[PDB]
């Protein structure tokens, strides 16, 4: 069963943002932060914990090829309304079982970056976010 | 030369369009009447000769209508009442089109009108089609339309006149979708058929309408050719991977005659080298998504084969490498793979309570 | 689509300040620091927040080549006032899809540095410095 | 224009010290840091700032020649009252154009290191020290 | 049975054929990352990707080089071409072909010579993607 | 055909004639950066510049170095050169020139000498931009 | 009219950053017109690509 090629690898990883697809994609990520608070019983030494809720972060890092980021958002946040996007992400390894496809859904990201360069280093934008909701597509 | 210096304001309302046309899709129309002989484009409505008659009026008017988009040009050739149509195809052949119709025709003249058809495309090697009224033509660049009294309005149609519209309608089509189930908003009613006449009608190979779903659309969008040889392809009955194919043999014009033809000395390693051109043309259109990936072009060793065959040659004991080597005197043979996608047709649905 | 050569390179980019050019410069770096506050709404495990601002931050590093940034505000530091300048930064690459170019204004710096040097080391000049608008100028 | 040559280095810096030039100089560096405090403007998404005054800071190291730092204040140190210097520091490189000279006034001294040594390691004194104003001489 | 000999061997760079040619070489190197399995001593390998590499040696008859990338190199674009090499030993059976794709040179020899030393020019370069024709 | 014999060169140092050179060599190395894109195996590379290496070997005729840059080197100046090389073999069909501009030099021998050899004198340089003259 | 003949025909060399600054002046001239609501806030300008 387990071997050494089944192991996924990221270069065969694909993003589509608003439903464009984006080429220039270096990682993605996403997580999800339980809640938890700590609860002590009466005659029992081990502390129990109480889930509450959780929190969604992430991040996407992509080469700078094109001025996307600020297409999307520039405008918008000077005036006063924020814009909510969703992004999709697919990992198809010819090697492993199959594929996976995620949708990440109600995403709002933190900053946006006007310029950043430095002489004789290439280009790259990194981009943080948090979401609320997520689906479930062609799990493994 | 030098003026005095000169600052201009200009205003002009570059907005007047609706329903914009194709920069694909050429269509050109050959015409029986006594005014206004000899060539006459046609962009759009505005720009219409008033000499002609009115049912030249009517279908020019029918040509004009498109499925998305209008198409990019009409040609429109009038000959004189009593005159042959060798005229007006040899005129044609300095134009370049990618559909021809004549409403008005006889039995005689679509033979001839095929066997010119049938030549060009084999012999001289264009890439052209043509739709005709009622021609069983077993050829994939001929297309017959064969329902008859389609009432648009207050007439009935004949067969041969609806034919402009059905050309218009294959014009004005965008490459990535197909004819099938379009609906014709114009047309009011078609004289009955039943389903499997229908559907036998167009299995033997045919252009209909049937009245399905809301209203009147195209059964299928299929073409004249109805045998399979090994070589031909089953794809090779749909229409939109023909065009689509069609399309990419006059692209690849401008690399193979504009220079490899009458500069370049016939040896095998100029051989390899169209090759490779050819190929890396494809992947640019690979990479475009018009085509699937993985598309070959390597040397035609049947054709190749064939010809060295009609020579004297003996074939025999020679090595497939030494087949290959050989120098066909001033002719090239190569032959190429490529795929297209269709369009979705038909759907099996399986629901498990 | 997509390719190598497509990536914008930081050795192609320039900066105006005050409307003089800058060549002596090294790297130039905004961005916007949006800000969130989170919101727990009733039912739903997922956290929500909501934008209210943001903060526009930033940095300047540049050969000692001269002692320019001393002419600028050295001497209107010391009496009180504090002035406010306007940059613009253009990354023009052969290679990628065009150039692109930003104007950012109302910035304030936010040190002096009188002397920096070292034996054996050769001299930079790194000042950071916050600003509050920009604008959209040919970007891709 | 701008060329590498024009860059200046730090070893052809010197520093006077209380009107006695320092021959045995390391590195030197004096800075200003300003204070600003956040406003947030009715109507506006782009925070602002007030400036309200500066802070100096700087530190001279020096190699372990001569016990110089000693003989300044660790007599009076003790006593309780605290002197103040003058320091001036000159940065001529022939390559690059001209010198400038700055003079650092009303400089207080943050330690006093009366003893530091490793077997196998060369000796080096640095000092931190605060001041208040200072002058230009000679600016480029 | 007999071997190859790279006497009779041809290359074509940017659809001209090179006259003068002492060698051609290119190779392809995997990208491979050391995997650990539990419960077993043999350590296994996950092929990741891989990179192109190869050289040039032609002797200094012309100033091919310089002709083809110098100016592009200074204005800040760099090139890329095609090159083809060509294998065919008469007493070998058949021969064989390989096209190279999207090629990028490492370096320019400007002027290199000594005295009593005929000149040599070798030019390393990385490619991404190769095409075959007339394989064995 | 012949190739250029390195026996016909020549070479100018700051508009003087070297009568004494061994031999020259300049070349030009390029900088490059490796980028994955997703979804290829194969790894591309981006060109972000160049640097400019050679270098020069010449009989112990005189002490040439020594009064081009030593007191300058000494007082903390440090000053460039242009050079210009020559190849033209009599065999071959034409000439070749090469203008070397922004010259910096490595470093410098003051002495060198060994029981029964001929002293060489062989100093490494860098440089910035070239320009090109009777182009084959 | 008026203001490019005042102070732009012969003062300036026809070079691209001149160009971006006349296209400046008259983006800015534009952008006062908006305020007294003649036209509508989306005026673009640009070199004209295809002349």
């Amino acid at each position: 069963n387990m071997e050494a090629r089944n192991v996924m690898s990221g270069t065969w990883g694909e993003l589509w943002l608003d439903g464009n697809k984006v080429a220039e994609v270096k990682k993605f990520q996403a997580k999800m932060e339980f809640t938890k608070e700590d609860i002590i019983i009466a005659g029992q030494m081990g502390t129990d914990t109480k889930y509450m809720g959780y929190k969604g972060k992430g991040s996407i890092t992509l080469y700078h090829v094109s001025s996307r980021m600020h297409k999307l958002i520039g405008e918008k946040i000077k005036r006063g309304s924020e814009p909510r996007f969703v992004a999709i992400s697919k990992l198809n390894d010819p090697d492993s079982y199959g594929a996976e496809r995620i949708a990440v859904k109600n995403i709002a990201f933190d900053d946006l970056t006007l310029a950043d360069w430095e002489v004789g280093v290439k280009g790259e934008i990194e981009a943080p976010f948090t979401f609320t909701e997520y689906d479930f597509l062609d799990i493994i | 030369a030098i003026g005095l210096p000169s600052i201009n304001i200009s205003f002009k309302e570059l907005a007047t369009t609706v329903k914009e046309r194709s920069a694909r899709g050429i269509i050109a129309m050959v015409l029986k009447d006594a005014k206004a002989l000899g060539l006459n484009e046609i962009h759009e409505k505005e720009d219409i000769p008033v000499d002609l008659s009115a049912e030249n009026k009517e279908y020019i008017n029918l040509a004009l209508m498109g499925n998305v988009n209008t198409p990019n040009k009409l040609l429109v050739y009038v000959i004189e009442g009593e005159a042959d149509i060798q005229t007006a195809l040899d005129f044609l052949e300095t134009k370049e089109f990618n559909y021809l119709c004549m409403p008005k025709a006889v039995e005689a003249d679509k033979t001839a009108i095929k066997n010119w058809i049938i030549k060009l495309r084999d012999i001289d090697k264009v890439k052209v089609k043509a739709v005709l009224g009622k021609v069983v033509g077993n050829h994939e660049g001929i297309i017959n339309f064969t329902t008859e009294d389609v009432l648009v309005g207050e007439k009935k149609y004949s067969v041969d006149e609806f034919t402009s519209r059905v050309a218009g309608l294959i014009a004005g089509t965008p490459l990535s979708q197909s004819v099938t189930y379009t609906k014709l908003s114009d047309v009011v009613d078609i004289p009955k058929m039943t389903k499997v006449d229908a559907e036998s009608r167009v299995n033997k190979g045919e252009l209909i309408l049937i009245k399905e779903a809301g209203a009147i659309r195209i059964a299928r969008g299929v073409n004249s050719l109805t045998e399979l040889t090994a070589e031909k392809g089953e794809m090779f009955q749909k229409i939109k991977i023909v065009d689509t194919l069609d399309i990419i043999h006059s692209d690849i014009r401008k690399v193979i005659i504009d220079d490899y033809i009458g500069k370049v000395t016939n040896s095998y390693d100029n051989k390899c080298l169209l090759i490779v051109a050819i190929k890396s043309y494809l992947e640019e259109l690979e990479k475009s998504a018009l085509i699937e990936s993985d598309s070959t072009v390597e040397i035609d060793f049947e054709a190749q084969k064939s010809y060295l065959k009609s020579k004297g040659v003996d074939l025999s004991y020679m090595t497939l490498q030494e087949i290959k080597e050989a120098n066909t005197g001033s002719k090239v043979f190569l032959k190429a793979k490529i795929k297209v996608l269709d369009a979705m047709e038909d759907i099996d649905l399986s629901i498990e309570i």
